[PDB]
């Protein structure tokens, strides 16, 4: 198929903002190149057809442009409900999509609240240990979780979660969850969370002693 | 216009499933219907194509052999026969179309439909306390909460006592354990002097077992 390539994969803006996604594709396609919104849990929404096209309803300030190759989708006036992933695809040939950007609200930076849970005793009796670590109401989204045990870097054995923008105002939270047995669990001793981000000048570290 | 759809669901690899689409609002019968699937945080892509009579298919070289589009012109519904399932055919199905024609464009989509390829089975989720604490309180906040674990298929609900606590409430996506069954947490942010004072409990609910708890999280 014919490779289509966006750029960027996220952007923050905000509401007012004048925002600029651009679209590749990996040959020639024409003038044969669609634009779609998704917002989380929903289906697509065609917003251009044709490179320049309008859909239906599609709100004046979208606006798209380029033939060939290379194209740009661009919002004169970013609103609230704007804020989606945008794909392009081309319907020169067989159909490709292009990969998304995500359209993120922009707001001062927040460090995160960080919070440290041991295993509850109802769990250590099951034969599992989940050690969760809490990072809540910050900007931006990126953020590094790093667990430690007896100050041994972890690998492999944590999963994070993140929640969509609070919309109310406009943060993250990120849920780690650390899973050892009861063996290598009551073997060691000091369980850290060692968080970085933007909002600390310094990564922080929540900590607790087993027992 | 619309697209509705139905026959998603939990599948064994190996096993079959089978999609409807519904189609009103325009002349079906007119025009060359889709199947676009999405896998969870991932793009789109197609997968089968269908022309206006129903006497010609074509095929993503993935679904090839394995997948059949069909089409019943005077239900107006779409169909594809899914055999021989795999894990990396988990996705959520959109049945599309080009209204339009000229457009070139994929004008109207289905709502979706959840197809999940998993050979683990339907388990209920242990729901184990996030006690509030000295490690959990920064400032006058406390946080407190509840794990959800080892839980299959998705989804599950959870809310704070029934309803009467929604502020500082974050419940967390689920993750995919390596063992093929979820979990998730649900924290809340409270004041610490309200522990307690106010009593907080978790209501976790999974509908695909027939299994509530209500978990009493304490200081």
């Amino acid at each position: 198929d014919i490779q289509m390539t966006q750029s960027p994969s996220s952007l923050s803006a905000s509401v007012g903002d004048r925002v600029t996604i651009t679209c590749r594709a990996s040959q020639s396609i024409g003038s044969y190149l669609n634009w779609y919104q998704q917002k989380t849990g929903k289906a697509p929404k065609a917003l251009i057809y044709a490179a320049s096209s309008l859909q239906s309803g599609v709100p004046s300030r979208f606006s798209g442009s380029g033939s060939g190759t290379d194209f740009t989708l661009t919002i004169s006036s970013l609103q609230l409900e704007d804020f989606a992933t945008y794909y392009c695809q081309q319907s020169y040939s067989t159909p490709s999509f292009g990969q998304g950007t995500k359209v993120e609200i922009k707001r001062t930076v927040a460090a995160p609240s960080v919070f440290i849970f041991p295993p509850s005793d109802e769990q250590l009796k099951s034969g599992t240990a989940s050690v969760v670590c809490l990072l809540n109401n910050f900007y931006p989204r990126e953020a590094k979780v790093q667990w430690k045990v007896d100050n041994a870097l972890q690998s492999g054995n944590s999963q994070e979660s993140v929640t969509e923008q609070d919309s109310k105002d406009s943060t993250y939270s990120l849920s780690s969850t650390l899973t050892l047995s009861k063996a290598d669990y009551e073997k060691h001793k000091v369980y850290a969370c060692e968080v970085t981000h933007q909002g600390l000048s310094s990564p922080v570290t929540k900590s607790f002693n087993r027992g | 216009v619309q697209l509705l759809e139905s026959g998603g669901g939990l599948v064994q690899p190996g096993g079959s499933l089978r999609l409807s689409c519904a189609a009103s609002g325009f002349t079906f019968s007119r025009y060359v219907m889709w199947w676009v699937r999405q896998a969870p945080g991932k793009g789109l892509e197609w997968v089968s194509y269908i022309w206006p009579s129903g006497g010609n298919t074509y095929y993503a070289d993935s679904v090839k052999g394995r997948f059949t589009i069909s089409r019943d012109n005077s239900k107006n519904t779409l169909y594809l026969q899914m055999n021989s399932l795999r894990a990396e055919d988990t996705a959520v199905y959109y049945c599309a179309s080009s209204y339009d024609f000229w457009s070139n464009a994929f004008d109207i989509w289905g709502q979706g439909t959840m197809v999940t390829v998993s050979s683990a089975s339907t388990k209920g989720p242990s729901v184990f306390p996030l006690a509030p604490c000295s490690r959990s309180t920064s400032e006058s906040t406390a946080a407190l909460g509840c794990l959800v674990k080892d839980y299959f298929p998705e989804p599950v609900t959870v809310s704070w006592n029934s309803g009467a606590l929604t502020s500082g409430v974050h419940t967390f996506p689920a993750v995919l354990q390596s063992s093929g069954l979820y979990s998730l947490s649900s924290v809340v942010t409270v004041p610490s002097s309200s522990l307690g004072t106010k009593t907080y409990t978790c209501n976790v609910d999974h509908k695909p077992s027939n299994t509530k708890v209500d978990k009493r999280v304490e200081s």
